[PDB]
C-alpha cells in the first residue's frame, strides 16, 4: 500500500507527504486513501489517529 | 400666578428671533455669461 | 484552586459588559432610529418631466416651476420649432433659497432649492431676445418637475 | 365642458391648467369659466372649493 | 394579465415594473390597471395591498 | 413627580441635536470633464 | 440593588463605542495605472 | 473572600494586553527587483 | 440530479456552486431547483436545512 507521513502540524490542520510524492492536507474530520477517517490530529509529539487503527507520525529519517 | 410670567418669557425670546428674520431681504445677483 | 474559576468569569464580565446576543439587539435598535429620522411625514413628492409653452403677450401668466428642497431641477430653453435657444444672462431674485449652476454658453439651468416653503421669481434673457422671460419658482408641491422643457415664442439663432 | 387642475397652490393663490392648454392664477373671490367663484381655497390637501358644487384638485398622472 | 413586481420602495411611494418593462410610481391613493386601488404601502417587508385582493411584492429573482 | 423632570431633560437635548441636523442643506456640485 | 446602576454605567461606555464605530464609512478610492 | 477581588485585578491586565495585540495586523510589503 | 455544495456563507445569504459549474445565491425563503425551498441557514458549521430533507454543506474536497 501507500505509507503517508507527516510534513508539518499546526492545531487543526496537518500537511501529509505520502511514497509517490503525492502531498495532501487533512483536518479533524476528512478521507485518507487506504487509511479511512482522521479521528484526532494531535499536534503535540506528532501523532494522527486513524479510525482504522494506524497511526500517522513523521518520518524516521526526517524528523 | 407666577408660571404666567414664566411662559411670557419664553414668548417674548421666540417672538423676537421670528422678527428678526422677517427683516433680511437679500439683494438679487445678476451673472453676466460669456 | 476554586478561586481561579471565580476570578476568570468575574473578569470576563468586566472586560466584555455585553453578551452577543445584546450586540445583536443593539444594532437592531440603531439602525430603526435611522429609518425614522430620514423617513419624510406625509408622501413625497412624484418626480415628473414637463413641456410647456411660453407666450410673450402681456396679458399672459408667466410659467410656474415646481421644485423640492435638496434636489435638481434642470431648465431647457427651446424656440418655436424646437431648436436649443442659447442663453445670454439671468438675475435671480433670493439667492439664499435657491442655487443655480451654469456653464456660461449652454442653454440649461439646473437649480436647486435651499428652503423648505419658500418662493420667488427668476428673469432670463436668450441670445436673441429683447424681451426678457420671467418666471416664479414654488417648492413643496405634491410634484416635483426633474426636467422641464420651454417653448419660447420667437425663432433663435438655430431653425 | 373644459377640466381644470391644480398645478401649485400656496396660502392665497392657486395655479390652475385647463385642458386647453391655457394656464390661470386665481384668488379667493375670483371667477372661473364653467365653475362659477372660487368659494374656498385649501393649500393643505389640494382642494378648491366652487359655488357650484365641484372640487378641482391635482391631476391623477401628475400629482 | 400583466404581472407587476416591486422595484424600490420608501415610505409613501413605491416605484414599480411590468412585465412589458412598462415602470410606475404609485402613492396610498392611486390607478393601477388590472388591480384596482393602492389600499396599502407597507415600506417594511416589501407588500403593496390593493383593493382587489392582490398582494405587489418584489421579484423572486430579484430580491 | 421628579422622574418626569429629569426624563424631560433629556428629551430637549436630543430634540435639540435632531431639529439641528434637519436644517442642513448641502448645495450642489457641478463636475466638468475634459 | 445598587448592583444594577453598576452594571448600567458599564453597558453605557461600551453601547456607546459601539455606535460610533458602525457610524464611520471610509470613502472609496480610485486607482489610474499606467 | 478579598483574595478573589485580588486575582481578578491581576487577571484584567493580563487580558487586556492579549487582545490589544491580537488587533495588530501588519501590511503586506511588495518588493520590486531589477 | 445536480450536487450544489456551499461557496461561501454569511448570517442571511449564502452563495452556492453546482456540478454544472452554475452558480446561485440564496436567502432564507427561497427555491432552489431540485431541492425545494430554504428552511434554514446557519451560517456556523456550513449547513443548510431544505424543505426535501437535504443538507447542502461545503465540498469534501474544498473545505
Amino acid at each position: 500500500r501507500i505509507i503517508y507521513y507527516i510534513q508539518a502540524v499546526i492545531p487543526g490542520r496537518a500537511w501529509l507527504i505520502g511514497s509517490n510524492g503525492s502531498t495532501l492536507t487533512v483536518r479533524e474530520g476528512s478521507k485518507i486513501p487506504g487509511y479511512g477517517m482522521v479521528k484526532l490530529i494531535d499536534s503535540l509529539q506528532g501523532r494522527i489517529l486513524t479510525s482504522s487503527g494506524q497511526v500517522i507520525k513523521f518520518s524516521q529519517e526526517d524528523s | 400666578q407666577q408660571e404666567i410670567q414664566q411662559r411670557t418669557s419664553d414668548m417674548l425670546t421666540a417672538a423676537t428671533q421670528l422678527v428678526q428674520d422677517w427683516k433680511q431681504v437679500e439683494t438679487q445677483v445678476y451673472t453676466e455669461g460669456t | 484552586e476554586v478561586i481561579d474559576k471565580k476570578a476568570f468569569k468575574d473578569m470576563t464580565r468586566n472586560l466584555y459588559p455585553l453578551n452577543p446576543e445584546q450586540v445583536v439587539k443593539l444594532k437592531q435598535i440603531y439602525e430603526t432610529s435611522e429609518y425614522a429620522k430620514a423617513a419624510t411625514p406625509g408622501t413625497p413628492p412624484k418626480p415628473t418631466a414637463t413641456s410647456q409653452f411660453v407666450n410673450l403677450s402681456p396679458g399672459s401668466t408667466p410659467p410656474v416651476i415646481r421644485l423640492s428642497q435638496g434636489f435638481v431641477s434642470s431648465l431647457v430653453f427651446l424656440d418655436s420649432t424646437g431648436a436649443p435657444w442659447p442663453i445670454a444672462a439671468y438675475d435671480l431674485g433670493d439667492p439664499s433659497s435657491f442655487n443655480i449652476q451654469w456653464d456660461k454658453t449652454s442653454n440649461t439651468l439646473m437649480i436647486q432649492a435651499t428652503k423648505l416653503y419658500n418662493y420667488g421669481n427668476l428673469a432670463v434673457r436668450l441670445r436673441g431676445l429683447n424681451t426678457p422671460v420671467m418666471l416664479t419658482l414654488i417648492p413643496g408641491q405634491k410634484a416635483v418637475d426633474y426636467r422641464v422643457d420651454l417653448r419660447v415664442q420667437g425663432y433663435g439663432p438655430n431653425a
